[PDB]
RNA sequence: GAUUAACCCAAGUCAAUAGAAGCCGGCGUAAAGAGUGUUUUAGAUCACCCCCCAAUAAAGCUAAAACUCACCUGAGUUGUAAAAAACUCAGUUGACACAAAAUAGACUACGAAAGUGGCUUUAACAUAUCUGACACAAUAGCUAAGACCCAAACUGGGAACCCCACUAUGCUUAGCCCUAAACCUCAACAGUUAAUCAACAAAACUGCUCGCCAGAACACUACGAGCCACAGCUUAAAACUCAAA
RNA sequence: AAGUGUACUGAGUGCACUUGGAC
């Protein structure tokens, strides 16, 4: 399968009228590594975003992919991935609903992989909302447990793949992980002062926090909000000041979290817990769960 | 230092030498694995042909061979001695013309 | 089975202090032997062990934890350390562990086989 | 790469390795004066001639300005480049702090350093007539409880940076952590101005003592250890690389 | 404007500090 050489940076800078803001990986082994580290994609249906010059693309094709689904936002490169799509008779597109995209197995992967290498100002809205629709069981995971990789920062990526107790476990890395299996496959190699770590995401059959995304997030976010503090001292925010003392000691007590673990020492099964007894508290209180405490400060 | 200050420190502590690429031998034998050409630095350019070989000793180096024609292959019998070429970064060891399987240069 | 049938009924009834030999590598019988109570795996003759390599220590804890999530909740299990009582290491940091927190309060039944040191 | 010629050594030649070359030099800017003070064993001869300002802790107190509450009025107030967002609040007057401390201060004092600039009182600012590891250590941060006018990481809203509100936090108490361009980047003590001197910087030196440095990066890193009580600080490498820095 | 320390966030901001900047 002969394909259009990759373009120079001399012609990207000649394609983007810059004629002298972004970070291309031109580097066609990299790329391969990276389609590789996404498993076998023999026959399958990718979805590409941030196709960018087309390195990835590149390499997705020549794996034996079956429809390759690019999403492309800049008009500067769809003359390119136009020249691929005669090269390799590769669908190209112009938020995006990739639900109705393809033509959905129960909840092993439905031989649909996702695949990007996006700017990090949009993979992490990306992501929570991904982590939303697959707590919804919906969007991209219509089709069943749709696997992810994604490139990341180094420290995003970490964040997100972080154990309990290692100093980059946060909220991302609760977020992530209470849904999915988050594996950090790091590239120091792009042509235009930071690293890229590349992240592969697997839907969990089983998720470890059955409880509403919104609910999940509050709750991770009011427990990180202090992340050098005792857990008790973010948690206690939830609540109204009036019953703030008394709800926080009810809740810490109907769950069995220890008052003076700290943010990061908190495992899934804690979340779990306190997110039940939440819950239950949102349930038989019904304001509660819309209270926010700087908003009550307000005033 | 004061004199005092000398006296308690003692003579300097003169750091052990770092062994060289053999490993402070003269020579060593190996087995070639792989060769290949490099690039030299800029601006030298001209291609130079070096081979990966196993030391006597099991470690691994990227050794220069030198002249022009030769031999070598895969699991070929060759000594190698020091010095590091003047343009070839990383490679630091020479294939030594005129020893077993390195059949004297094929000019 | 003497244990099972004449102490087990009073532990049954509080902490549980297991003393697993670190070189020896009874666990699985846990949740009968004690029942459903705080438990504390403490790894003794850790000096006795040579550094094979950095972390070790480390490694243990985690070898330990993989051992006891094969036999128990992490019966619960709420922390597992290493401890010499010959060379007193890590027995003042256990006390400390112990003191600090809420959830240590009540008796304490030290708990293991006879090598395992419990005299020490 | 070949050719000519030449040079050095010569029954040798010279590629590799190893050794011989090794501390009386420096420390403001290059590595280096350790954040600060005090010992012992010692060391040196410099021992003999020889008030008060803004230290620190405690207790008490408050002039201006805030916030809140009262009336009285007014319907808009706030906000800025200009608008939005927000509040129905705004102006005068009065009451009124556990916050901060104009002017003096163009002064240069106190303290070992960090720091110390509202008032009063109490206690009080070591020492030989030398140098020399337990006690302190700004801001930040943590634990428990209070205070919370104002400011404000973070969050949210409005069109990172700008505006609005608000939280940790800045504050009191009781404990912790021990790091700063902790800098006069110029160690203590004694002495001198005799002949100037890399450059710049704070003119140049002598004596004496302690501490510190032996190219760069790897590396305020890893391993171990101490403090921790687990996410961090102190101590601190090696290998590989280069002929620089 | 630059930088030191420290903490949050994802390079900025907060507090103090230095001029190894300008007036
Ligand atoms: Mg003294
Ligand atoms: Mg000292
Ligand atoms: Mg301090
Ligand atoms: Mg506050």
């Amino acid at each position: 399968c002969r394909l259009p050489p990759l373009p120079t940076i001399r012609e990207i800078i000649k394609l983007l009228r810059l004629q002298a803001s972004q970070n291309f990986l031109l580097d066609l082994r990299l790329t391969d590594k990276i389609v590789r580290k996404a498993g076998n994609l023999t026959n399958a249906y990718v979805y590409e975003v941030g196709p960018g010059p087309g390195g990835i693309t590149r390499s997705i094709l020549n794996a034996d992919v079956a429809e390759l689904l690019v999403v492309e936002k800049d008009t500067r490169f769809i003359p390119g991935l136009q020249m691929l799509s005669d090269a390799a008779p590769l669908r190209i597109v112009h938020t995006f609903k990739v639900e109705k995209a393809f033509s959905k197995r129960p909840w092993d992967p439905p031989n649909v992989h996702i695949i990007g290498n996006l700017p990090f100002s949009v993979s992490t809205p990306l992501i929570i909302k991904w982590l939303e629709n697959i707590s919804c069981r919906d969007g991209p995971f219509v089709y069943g447990r749709t696997q992810m990789t994604l490139t990341f920062q180094k420290e995003v990526a970490e964040r997100l793949a972080a154990n309990t107790g290692s100093k980059q476990r946060s909220r991302l890395s609760v977020m992530a992980q209470y849904l999915c299996n988050v594996r950090h496959i790091t590239i120091p190699a792009f042509v235009p002062e930071v690293d890229v770590g590349v992240v592969h995401f697997t839907p969990l059959i089983q998720p470890k926090i059955e409880q509403p995304f919104k609910l999940v997030e509050k709750v991770v976010q009011n427990v990180f909000q202090f992340r050098r503090k005792y857990c008790h001292r973010g948690l206690r925010m939830l609540f109204p000041e009036a019953q703030r003392l008394e709800s926080t000691g009810r809740l810490l007590e109907l769950a069995d979290i220890d008052p003076t673990l700290r943010p990061r020492q908190l495992s899934i099964s804690h979340f779990k817990s306190l997110c039940d007894v939440y819950r239950k508290m949102c349930d038989e209180d019904p304001q509660l769960f819309a209270y926010n405490f700087r908003e009550e400060l307000k005033r | 230092a004061t004199l005092n200050q000398m006296h308690r420190l003692g003579p300097p502590k003169r750091p052990p030498r770092k062994l060289g690429p053999t490993e402070g031998r003269p020579q060593l034998k190996g087995v070639v694995l792989c060769t290949f050409t490099r690039k030299p630095k800029k601006p030298n350019s001209a291609n130079r042909k070096c081979c990966r070989v196993r030391l006597s000793t099991g470690r691994e180096a990227v050794c220069f061979i030198p002249g022009e024609g030769h031999t070598l292959q895969e699991h070929q019998i060759v000594l190698v001695e020091g010095g590091r070429t003047q343009d070839l970064p990383g490679v630091k060891l020479t294939v030594v013309r005129g020893k077993y399987d390195c059949g004297h240069v094929q000019k | 089975e003497q244990y099972l049938e004449l102490v087990s009924a009073a532990l049954r009834r509080s902490l549980v202090l297991y003393m697993v030999d670190l070189l020896d590598l009874l666990l699985p019988d846990l949740p009968a032997l004690v029942g459903p109570k705080q438990l504390i795996v403490l790894g003794n003759k850790v000096d006795l062990l040579p550094q094979d390599a950095p972390g070790y220590r480390q490694r243990l804890r985690e070898r330990l934890w993989e051992d006891c999530a094969r036999a128990l909740l992490l019966t619960v299990v709420r922390d597992v350390r290493l401890i010499s009582a010959k060379t007193g290491y890590g027995v003042e940091e256990l006390i400390s562990a112990l003191q600090r927190s809420w959830r240590y309060r009540g008796d304490v039944y030290l708990v293991g086989a006879t090598n395992a040191g419990k005299s020490t």
